């Protein structure tokens, strides 16, 4: 009949294309749909729910609950910083288990603007003020406030409105940084410090907690999928 | 019966379209067209009743 | 260990049916459900290894079959040969193995 | 379908403060960079294409590997045909990529790749070998032999693959019993009852709505028993199509133990940092 | 399959079943009990294809064994026995596999080779 | 007319709270009934407004400094309160919504943070081996709820296996990190923020009725994200009490009773 050329990757399967293919069960009456709450049509939605970051991550409190809240006090020494982060999100071992960071673990390529949101969970009569600080990377890591205050910074005043979102700007050499541990494209460094200090009145706890938590913002996307090294399967 | 729509052009030499025929009558016979739209995710994001503006205060 | 009955009797010519009850999981979920016959002093042979099939050389009376949690091995056309015990075995979840109490069968 | 464009920022002394917020209230502070810092215009030419439901969930994933053997009869027990009941929650990765979400809704396409060898160094002559992969519907007969009547397809859907060829491919719609298949059902299928004569009536495996779900498949060789053995194995690709999903969840963060959501041997899935050390 | 073919009371006892070597590497070896008159008892597997071990509930903490790929033959110790271990001992290898796929990547096996066994008594 | 000041009137039994967060409506979707174009069973349904939608108190938990987390499962921690148990019991398909009411008041003084998450179809790890042999009546515990565990004490019992749950408390008890729960609805009670939290809870399944008895759709879980914290002792214990109503309630199929073994 008609002549044909078969063409180079003919009989080939490669587990990606969108090419039709015969039904084994023709003239099936499908179950109609109705309207389940909460339909999600991009994983970028479930990017911009906001989660917790296992923040503490010490030898003796890891693997407990004890992670997920970072410790506050009037005795703290105010010269040293509260916590630190690299800003490697499907790598930094604190944002990788997050939501963003198990999204960001099936893909390899990533940009964006990152918000960071803080909880102060200690009483109302504790007051005080907290700078957080981004640093783009190709300098040193802050390891004091005279040098992370040159970044870019918000300064949280701890009253009624118990939360602040810092929002880390998209400033890369790339237009989709890496996922892994590229030192080419890494994301820079995050702290945190005392600004004045946490003062308590008496008959108040001298020591509280504070919880952090991590989304993306609406100029997020990814590109390119992959496996991820999560979860794993024994012989 | 055949259905042209327009490729999303990355890399170009020095609108570019795509045709497609469907060929079987059963629907999950069909290929992924992969022309679907993003949505708001005010429902995840912003589930509240009384719904506020990001300038207002949240309490 | 798996529910059996203790003892079954009947003449030749009859048909008599064994039943293996265990549990959820067990019996009911998998079908690795299996019977075996044991004379005296005799090492253990296995008569129906999936639930309603047989192994080469067993012969046709055996037949078997599941209803739940319940597995039943059916002997039509009793002989005297038959006497003996029957075991029934069966796998149980997180991969242990665990056998029945075991059935005598005296051909009257 | 580009991103929102990046508005410019000027300075702010304002009363409206967008940086607090409550995150008690549920919401997330749905900020823009021109909210906290000053910011240029960006004109956007980034898209969320591939992080579309559909683009997640096109990809081919293995879901079993069926093993079937060819042999004459031998003092050593053969497996002439083999049988697999079908679920995907026997491999991590696609149960994990599918356990993002409550309930989902997807047309199915299988397919199968089929690989054979020997194993008797003597003699490695062979021909070739057309293999059968029948569905068997939830409560149709299963086979007892290799050669038994229920080969004879007059129901079922079967594939006749012969070796050598492109790799088996079909389609499956939306075959669920529900509106939307149960990645997790948190119930049982029967309920105990004081007026029961034992325990054992209505006991139930908890977060299982049925057994035997979706059927069964059953491999054979159709061929008559070469004298050496070759040893088959078919693997079985998944590959959901016209994605729609609800009701999101968090991915697995320890080893999966069996079907259900239990979890046994590692339980430590976060290594050591310290809270100073970047 | 050989099975060693003993009696002391609370003092260990060592067995022995010793297979053909292509039954060795590819099955797996299973061990079995039986009192006189109380029926068939399960109590453990070797695989000695990946040296995998795999203990009954009951014979969790006094059974231990071990492989020995020079002589393809495997070992049983129970380390401690009581007067109620006075029972038949046989030695099973798991090769006639089942249709069904074990999970979906393998093939489940019974055993329908059986080993003539030995006789242990524990008293004095 | 701030959002701190809530009031909620269902039946004949009203809440009114003075330092509420907001009110989160999960899933942007109100309760509703079952419109004709998705309405599979042929049978009128009874439908008793009042008589079932009204605000059904809990048994007070006990929050101590060393406590981990309590669950609850819906509807089932409704199976003793009143007409709702009663025409759950005698019908065979129900469906309904939910407005789930968390309270928990302390002073200025203390310190803490409860996270009251809503889990559709939230399925719990096993205490033992044998995988999915947990037993209904450990599997629905009622209004008395569960706790949760700080670590897998892996039960071990030669007989009597106690079929029941091991919740392993930063696992939620189903395998997922507790960080990564906020994609469920949730509200936080932040104790110098608010005392109460308030989520309503759309009619959530694959099927548009279910049975009730057979099938619990939200699971609700309460875990303190920041520890009680008080001036000096360690003997702080400050109750919880959790509230729910059901909303759009109807029932279908009519038949006997059903009497669960418990
Ligand atoms: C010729 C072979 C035909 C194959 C027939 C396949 C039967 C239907 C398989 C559907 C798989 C659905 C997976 C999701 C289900 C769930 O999560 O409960």
């Amino acid at each position: 009949g008609l002549p044909v050329l078969n063409t180079p990757g003919s009989n080939q399967y490669l587990t990606s294309d969108n090419h039709q293919s015969p039904c084994a069960i023709p003239e099936f009456d499908v179950t109609p749909p109705i309207d389940i709450p909460g339909e999600v049509k991009n994983m970028m939605e479930l990017a911009e729910i906001d989660t917790m970051i296992p923040l503490n991550l010490e030898s003796t409190k890891r693997n407990t609950m004890d992670m997920y809240r970072v410790t506050l006090s009037d005795s703290a020494d105010l010269s040293q910083p509260i916590l630190c982060l690299s800003l490697s999100p499907a790598f930094d071992p604190r944002l990788s288990h997050t939501m963003l960071g198990e999204v960001l673990n099936y893909y390899t390529h990533w940009a964006g603007s990152l918000k960071f949101t803080f909880l102060f969970c200690g009483s109302m009569m504790a007051t005080g003020k907290i700078l957080v600080a981004y640093a783009p990377p190709g300098a040193q890591p802050p390891t004091s406030r005279k040098e992370a205050m040159l970044g870019t910074h918000v300064i949280w005043d701890l009253g009624l409105q118990s939360s602040c979102t810092m929002v880390v700007p998209w400033i890369s050499n790339v237009t989709y940084r890496q996922t892994t541990q590229d030192s080419f494209t890494e994301g820079g460094y995050i702290s945190m410090f005392y600004q004045t200090r946490i003062v308590v009145p008496l008959s108040t706890p001298k020591s509280m907690s504070m919880l952090g938590f991590v989304s993306a913002c609406n100029d997020f996307s990814v590109r390119l999928l992959r496996d991820t090294t999560h979860i794993s399967q024994s012989a | 019966g055949a259905q042209v729509s327009s490729q999303k052009v990355g890399a170009h030499e020095n609108t570019i379209n795509y045709t497609t025929i469907n060929y079987y009558k059963d629907s999950a016979s069909n290929a992924a067209s992969k022309q679907d739209y993003s949505q708001d995710p005010s429902k995840f994001t912003e589930p509240l009743k009384d719904v506020l503006i990001k300038t207002a205060p949240a309490l | 260990a798996l529910t059996q009955p203790a003892s079954v009797s009947g003449s030749p010519g009859q048909s008599i049916t064994i039943s293996c009850t265990g549990t959820i999981t067990d019996i009911g979920y998998y079908n690795y459900v299996s019977w075996y016959q044991q004379h005296p002093g005799k090492a253990p042979k296995l008569i129906i290894f999936d639930v309603t099939n047989r192994p080469s050389g067993v012969s046709d009376r055996f037949s078997g079959s599941k209803s739940g949690n319940t597995a039943s091995l059916t002997i039509s056309g009793l002989q005297a040969e038959d006497e003996g015990d029957y075991y029934c075995f069966s796998h149980r979840s997180n991969n242990i193995r665990v056998f029945g109490g075991g059935t005598k069968l005296t051909v009257l | 379908d580009s991103l929102p464009d990046t508005k410019a920022s000027g300075p702010a002394h304002s009363k409206e403060v967008p940086a607090l917020t409550a995150v008690e209230t549920g919401a997330t502070n749905p900020l823009a960079p021109s909210d906290t810092v000053q910011t240029r215009h960006v004109v956007q030419r980034r898209s969320r294409s591939e992080s579309t439901i559909e683009s997640f969930f096109a990809r081919g994933a293995c879901v079993a590997i069926i093993e079937v053997d060819n042999e004459q009869p031998t003092t050593r027990a053969q497996k002439l045909f083999a049988m697999w009941r079908i679920t995907y929650k026997d491999t991590v990765q696609l149960r994990r990529k599918l356990e993002f979400f409550t309930y989902s809704r997807f047309d199915m396409e299988f397919t199968f790749v089929v690989t054979a060898n020997f194993t008797n160094a003597n003699n490695g002559h062979a021909l070739n070998q057309v293999y059968q992969i029948m569905y068997i519907p939830p409560g149709a007969p299963t086979p007892k032999s290799w050669d038994d009547y229920t080969w004879q397809t007059s129901s079922n859907p079967s594939i006749f693959y012969t070796y050598g060829a492109a790799p088996a491919r079909i389609s499956v719609p939306y075959v669920g019993l529900a509106n939307a298949y149960s990645h997790f059902y948190d119930g049982f299928a029967k309920v105990p009852l004081k007026t029961d004569a034992n325990d054992q009536i209505g006991d139930s495996l908890y977060s299982a709505m049925t057994v035997d779900d979706f059927g069964v498949l059953a491999v054979r060789v159709v061929n008559d028993h070469n004298p050496t053995k070759v040893t088959s194995k078919v693997r079985i690709y998944m590959k959901p199509k016209h994605v729609r999903v609800w009701c999101p969840r968090p991915p697995r963060a320890v080893p999966y133990y069996g079907p259900g959501v239990d979890y046994r041997n590692n339980l430590d899935p976060l290594s050591e940092k310290g809270l100073t050390t970047y | 399959v050989q099975s060693g073919a003993l009696k002391k009371p609370g003092a260990s006892v060592k067995f022995s079943c010793q297979a053909s070597g292509f039954t060795f590497t590819t099955y797996d070896i299973h061990w079995v009990r039986q009192a006189p008159g109380q029926g068939l008892e399960w109590m453990g597997m070797i695989s000695p294809s990946r040296d995998s071990t795999i203990y009954a509930q009951k014979f969790q903490g006094r059974v231990t064994m071990t492989s020995d790929t020079s002589t393809s033959t495997v070992y049983m110790e129970l380390t401690s026995l009581r007067s109620e271990d006075t029972a038949l001992y046989y030695c099973a290898t798991a090769s006639r596999p089942s249709a069904w796929v074990f999970r979906s990547l393998y093939t489940y096996y019974y055993m329908d080779v059986w080993g003539t066994g030995t006789t242990v008594t524990v008293s004095s | 007319y701030s959002d701190r000041v809530l009031q909620l009137t269902l039946g004949n039994s009203t809440i009114t709270t003075q330092e509420a967060a907001n009110s989160v409506v999960a899933y942007g979707r109100w309760p509703e009934f079952i419109r004709d174009d998705e309405a599979n069973p042929v049978d009128q349904p009874t439908e008793p407004d009042v008589a079932t939608c009204r605000f059904y108190t809990l048994d007070t938990v006990m929050w101590g400094k060393e406590s981990k987390g309590w669950w609850w499962k819906l509807p089932d921690a409704l199976r003793d309160m009143g007409l709702f148990g009663q025409n759950m019991y005698y019908h065979y398909l129900g469906r309904s919504g939910y407005t789930v009411h968390v309270q928990c008041n302390a002073s200025k003084f203390h310190q803490g943070a409860l996270g009251v998450f809503a889990i559709p179809e939230y399925c719990l790890a096993g205490d033992s081996d044998k995988q999915r042999y947990t037993s209904y009546a450990n599997a629905n515990p009622g209004e008395r709820g569960g706790k949760f565990y700080s670590q897998f004490n892996k039960d071990n019992a030669v007989t009597s296996p106690k079929r029941e749950f091991c919740p392993v408390d930063y696992l939620l008890g189903c395998g997922v990190l507790l960080g990564n729960a906020f994609v469920y609805p949730h509200q936080i009670i932040n104790l110098r923020t608010n005392n109460s939290a308030t989520i309503v809870l759309p009619y959530v399944n694959a099927l548009a009725i279910d049975s009730m008895v057979k099938h619990n759709n939200w699971g609700i879980a309460i875990l303190p994200l920041s520890p009680l914290d008080f001036a000096q002792d360690s003997s702080v214990e400050i109750p919880i009490t959790v509230t729910i109503a059901p909303m759009c309630s109807e029932f279908n199929g009519l038949r006997n009773v059903t009497a669960p073994k418990f």
